[PDB]
């Protein structure tokens, strides 16, 4: 069946968290370990950052607007509905597991991004969401 | 060994106090007004020009910034209020240009993007001033510059203020050349039309990226170093170029693990309030911003009006100098001593200005205060460590110079929404002028009436009140921004981080007039 | 061996020619007007304030300068026209301050003297700008500064333009401190009242001289280093202090015996005239000013529009670059080559600007001209040899930048009484604006009438014509003075002499975009 | 942030193509021949001298190298083909000396070992040239030198070419002294007889190791610093000495994790082939050698004949410049720009030469091509970053100079087994000579016959063909070795690693003739 709104929210959160993890890896090597720039906060002076993202579900293309709240939670609006999502990645055994709350509903899954496809494996099932290629290259 | 404990500043304020309630109300109102105005400026040139810009297929400048910087990286915008009601009938949001510091490919860079929506990206005088300030910051802190050129040239109806003089438009190119000579990367991205007087920016740059849709420039002129299909591709290419810069950050100061302050920052609203007549202990602010609220005061019982000490912000060492009352001889000497000490040990300096007006005291023997403040002024001017100034209250007279005002080239300067800056208080200036005219017309035997006294006094009062407004001072580029106090710590962190890119070099002092 | 002969430039002009007669008439009229205005400015604040100043026993500032400098030494005054009709109703002769370079005890020094007659010596914004320019000159050329302080503080009704910003009043003190750190002597002579905000100047200075009639300052404050009975005694003490400076002039360029030019300088009046539409050969000017009229041209047949070569002025070597027509690609490349060559050999540079307007040619393919002029701009900006610019004709557009305008920090910049400076010609700007509005309102489907075309065009024409006036440009400090052409050689000599005080250091260039 | 993707070069070649098959056959044949010749050279002086050397108890030089270097470390031998058929009747394998770079005790060192088997270790002129080249490499890259001295002195029948001149035998000692002055370790191991003219090497060295079986040298002369029982003990002592050197490698470039190229290297055989008349895209080679096949081209659509860009090899940054056709004006300007850029950012440079002959085009207006190639030549000469040249095809005329030939001191220079090097193509030289003689003898009225034309042409053709052979060029030391293309990447890695030992210092440029 067609993927719901919440699955797309979880996938977007996972991609953002992977970007944060990469930022941490780069920070570890650098001299300036504690610089505030290395945080993935997305803070701005007197404005709240909203990032426009596009994710491909099946044939359909779905646009998510992710607002980086000050507290660290994300306010993602897709279509006419706004979802409050807070989550984190931690490693269970050897597999990266995303635990995330969407509008206060807690869900646990294991997240694998290979190439342009995000796989969320959970008890309910597997959800695959495709990052569109920039197509300016490749 | 780093295990012994240290005493921490700060006390829990009285939330039940009526004074705290009233101060909180006023400061929260000021911050809400600031946020609303910033949102309106963020909206840009207008729905008309925004729709036109989108129809041409180009991205809005804020979207350009969002895609350019690293994902989730904080972006430090500067001078969001340039041109705010500066010109009589023309609304120029953000000065028509967006300047900030952000992390691209793991490197702090200064990003300068023209806003095409505002008057087709023409260059108002304030726009030139903003750009020159940004270039100065990048030169001083040794930061790569990225230009997102969507320009329209000088605003012709105001050419006399844009073209001819030293700090006018040409200085831009001058800065570019110089920063190229000192090996500071210059990247130009021609995301708009390559109009007359615009091609100079790509030609001066070290590397170019040009969006496809002059055509002669990429194929034959060879000005183009890279050629991009559209905006997204151009931004990606820019990130790749920045990576290829072959740069590594060199820090030369000791680092310690960072720790949050012990007290919530929003309490500042209650402590400071909006009334300058009431006073407060700067130690409260210091406790709210520094790491772990740990502070090591220096000469605590001498010159109590100045508060000087050492602390850490996000693990970096800082020497903090702040006003706690009327500055005196002992305070000036303490400040000079502390500045020398910090310069010797290569520690960044942070000034907090809360200069107190002289309405309280008639004379204050300006001669001795001057004789001592001159020493502090010389010491501050000759210093070479990074200096960051923050104006949390009034700033008047030579005290502003003594506490590292704009003339003394601090790396950054911010003001809180409740500041006031002017040469003197309005009433003091009125009294001075009234006395001058009275004495003169007595000298020539003319009679001075009280009606004339009021006639001189009132316009001066209103004019000084109007000119002291933070928005008035930030409309011109007299400060790098108005910041919500609740965020102050964070901003300082970012600022200091950037200031660490440049190496710290030794300080040379003039003759210390003993 | 230095015996082989060299060909000399210059030809005898046709005195009988009607064109020469008319040009001579016009230029002589301009020079007479300039001389009359200078005399009126020299008269000072007015007979009222002059009588009051004399009654107090103090000397007039020009008399102070006359007694201070060496007997019979020439004095190079700067910016005599600052504030000329700058403010609407207030007449501010000379900007209220007198700045110049003169020889004291055999040492070139920069003298800065407040004029007490003009508004009690208050500081108008233009006065601050003039003083900052003088301090910048002294810093760059490493000249001792002598202040003759008779001040009145900031002009309160204009505080917003004098106190707060970076290039505002405080920068003065900043400069003082810096120039003390780099071992450049600072001498202050308090010849007037030590009012509020004035004591900072003596306190910052290395050495002080105070005229007796604060009293506390000499006896107890100890700010006073010397104590003089009156003005004459103070000036003598200043000369003694300057002698005690222990300084010797170090020159690092080859010197040859000087020889006068072969042709009279007044002939320039006939050659140049007052009409910019007519053109002339810059080689005539070069022949009139350089030593012995000897000139060694470089690349004479390539880029003929630019003329570049080597000569000597009062025995010093100079590289001369001047415009002889519309600048082109080849001219830009020749200029870049010549600038590199002169920088390599450590030779001072002298630019002569006679930029030609684009009214003659519609397009001139601004893209290629820009692509090449960028190289020349970069080369000029990065240069480190002393640079002196002289504007003998029109100066428009980016050509002004290419020929070392103010933005590029020439050590000096002078203009002839017939110059014009602006971003473009007036009619060109009018056409540009008319086309923009026509195209836009066509885009929105609105009709554009010819009456509207004239309505836009005429104000722009008048405004550009007014703003291009030499007096308009020199009222603001956009140039260091308007000079009679007949004296040009002499002025240059003095200027170059001063510029030789500082050592010449190596030039670093950015990436030469090939 | 380092997460955004980058496009990769390279395409899968058509294995089924007949052209690919034929090219693969030819190149594989060339490589097999090269390997066989190298094996024969490795066999050494001969079974006679090898048995004699073993009977004396001494180790063979290759065994010495094997025991000296770290276990399993790769060893980079240089100039394995020196003296290959250089002298008419005398076979001199390897030039009689073995030079290479290897890791001893974790330090890159330059090892120079005399081969006693070849003519008793006498010094042929080519041997002196090889040793001087090795010493030059070590000096430039700041590498400790280890000498395994088993010498026999100069080859007397050729003394006139070995003893007297500047680059003759004495320069060896000169280099030693200089490299000792600049603190570059000199270690000498006297593993053979200390004959006349040999003791100078131990005496010049910083430290000595002498195998027991002069006796006077260790006991009384005191030249001996260490005294070893036999070869194995001497090599162990050498490793201990190297450890005691107190040296640590200082790198000043950014490093990234290394990644293998996306395409197999052996495919190069098919792509390049052995026929120079056919051409190929250098981008294929670049894709085969650089890390991850990731390449960031610079000015792709201007001067398409030159290919310039940035890449990484084993994590180090490199700027790659290669020929893809006939060089032109735009190509030269692009190359100059790229060289300036790389020098500014302190990035090593890698040149790939595939100069195309002028047989295709009669004139090619050599004047303009020269006028532009001069700029590229100057830029390459003045550069200071490490430069490594690789000749993958033809190398003719001034293009060889422009692409950093031997005269321009690249840190290393290698050639593929299919290269050709000469001043011109043979037929072009024949035509030039024929035209010269024809025109001259026409000038004197003499008749020129076609038989004479063939008589001049044929010897020139054969001579140029013979002299262009890679083996001819490597017999003399014109290159540091002939490398199998399939190993190219690896070699470059090692080379660049060694080049990183020396610090990179700033580049000074001459006058850029615009
Ligand atoms: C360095 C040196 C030494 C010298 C120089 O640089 S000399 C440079 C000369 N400039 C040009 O040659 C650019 C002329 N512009 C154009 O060619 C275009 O306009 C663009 C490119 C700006 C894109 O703009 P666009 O075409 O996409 O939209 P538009 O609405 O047309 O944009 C707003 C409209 O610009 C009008 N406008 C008024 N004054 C100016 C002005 N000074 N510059 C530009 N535009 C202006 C404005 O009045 C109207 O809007 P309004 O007021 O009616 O609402
Ligand atoms: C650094 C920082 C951080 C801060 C500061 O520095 S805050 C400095 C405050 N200034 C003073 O505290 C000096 C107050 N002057 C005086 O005490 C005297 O005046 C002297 C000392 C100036 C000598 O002058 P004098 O007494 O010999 O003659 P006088 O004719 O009186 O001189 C002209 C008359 O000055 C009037 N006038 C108007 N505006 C000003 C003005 N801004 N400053 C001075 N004078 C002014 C003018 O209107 C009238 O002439 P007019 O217009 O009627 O013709
Ligand atoms: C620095 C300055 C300023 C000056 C000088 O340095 S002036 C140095 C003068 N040199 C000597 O004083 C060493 C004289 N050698 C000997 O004393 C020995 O020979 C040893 C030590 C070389 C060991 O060699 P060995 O004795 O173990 O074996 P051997 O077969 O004998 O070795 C091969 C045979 O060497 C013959 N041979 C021909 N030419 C030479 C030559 N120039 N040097 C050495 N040998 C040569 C070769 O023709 C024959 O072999 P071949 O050609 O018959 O097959």
């Amino acid at each position: 069946k067609a993927a719901a709104k919440e699955s797309l929210c979880q996938a977007a959160l996972g991609l953002i968290l992977k970007e944060k993890a990469m930022t941490d890896t780069f920070t570890l090597q650098a001299h300036d370990q504690f610089s505030p720039f290395s945080s993935s906060s997305g803070r701005r002076l007197n404005i709240s950052y909203t990032r426009n993202m596009t994710l491909k579900d099946g044939k359909n293309n779905v646009a998510i607007a992710v607002t980086y709240n000050h507290d660290g939670s994300y306010s993602m609006q897709i279509e006419d509905k706004t979802f409050q999502v807070l989550g984190n990645l931690y490693s269970e055994g050897d597999c990266t597991y995303l635990k995330c709350s969407v509008n206060g509903v807690a869900s646990k899954a294991k997240l694998i991004i290979l190439e342009n496809t995000i796989y969320l494996f959970s008890k309910e099932g597997s959800i695959e969401i495709d990052i569109p290629v920039p197509k300016y290259l490749s | 060994y780093h295990g012994d404990s240290v005493a921490s500043l700060g006390t829990q304020p009285d939330l039940g106090s009526a004074l705290y309630q009233e101060n909180y109300k006023q400061m929260k109102a000021l911050v809400n007004q600031l946020h609303e105005r910033v949102e309106h400026i963020k909206l840009g040139g207008g729905e008309k020009a925004r729709a036109l810009h989108i129809s041409r297929g180009k991205l809005l400048p804020r979207e350009r910034i969002d895609n350019l910087i690293d994902p989730g990286s904080p972006f430090l915008e500067l001078s969001q209020f340039a041109g705010y009601q500066l010109y009589d009938n023309e609304e120029v949001p953000g000065g028509g240009i967006i300047t900030g510091i952000g992390r691209v490919s793991g490197v702090e860079c200064m990003i300068i993007a023209n806003d095409a929506t505002v008057k087709g990206g023409a260059y108002y005088p304030v726009t030139v001033k903003k750009q020159l300030r940004a270039q100065e910051i990048a030169m001083q802190n040794r930061l790569p510059c990225i230009y997102l050129v969507d320009s329209g040239g000088a605003y012709l109806p105001r050419q006399a203020d844009v073209f001819p003089d030293r700090d006018h438009f040409g200085r831009t190119f001058y800065n570019q050349a110089i920063m190229s000579s000192k090996n500071i990367a210059q990247i130009a991205v021609v995301m708009g039309s390559c109009t007359a007087g615009g091609a100079y920016v790509p030609a001066m740059a070290d590397e170019n990226i040009i969006v496809r849709k002059a055509d002669l420039h990429c194929r034959k002129s060879g000005v183009s170093d890279h050629w991009a299909l559209d905006d997204h591709h151009a931004l990606h290419l820019t990130r790749k170029v920045v990576r290829n810069l072959n740069y590594q950050k060199k820090l030369d100061v000791t680092i310690e693990p960072s720790e949050e302050p012990l007290f919530p920052a929003d309490e500042l609203y209650g402590i400071v309030g909006a009334n300058l007549k009431r006073s407060f202990d700067v130690r409260e602010v210091i406790a709210r911003i520094v790491d772990g609220s740990r502070f090591t005061e220096f000469k605590a019982f001498y010159g109590d009006t100045l508060v000087t000490g050492f602390a850490r912000i996000f693990g970096y060492p800082v020497g903090i100098v702040g006003n706690n009352g009327v500055l005196f001889s002992e305070s000036a000497k303490k400040g000079t001593h502390f500045v020398q000490l910090c310069c010797q040990r290569n520690i960044p300096l942070l000034f907090l200005q809360n200069i107190t007006g002289f309405m309280v005291g008639r004379e204050y023997e300006a001669e001795g205060i001057a004789k001592d403040g001159a020493k502090m002024v010389a010491a501050v001017a000759c210093a070479q460590v990074p200096k960051i100034t923050l104006i949390i209250g009034g700033s008047y007279g030579a005290g502003n110079y003594g506490m590292c005002g704009r003339a003394y080239s601090p790396r950054f300067l911010y003001i809180w929404p409740n500041a006031r800056i002017s040469v003197m208080g309005g009433e003091q200036a009125a009294n001075v002028l009234a006395t001058i005219t009275k004495d003169q017309r007595a000298r020539e035997g003319k009679q001075f009436s009280s009606a004339d006294e009021a006639a001189l006094k009132e316009p001066i009062i209103k004019k000084f009140e109007e000119e002291g407004n933070p928005y008035y001072s930030s409309a011109r580029v007299w400060d790098d921004g108005i910041i919500d106090p609740a965020d102050t710590r964070l901003v300082l962190g970012l600022s200091f981080s950037a200031a660490l890119n440049a190496p710290i070099e030794k300080t040379d002092f003039g003759i210390f007039r003993m």
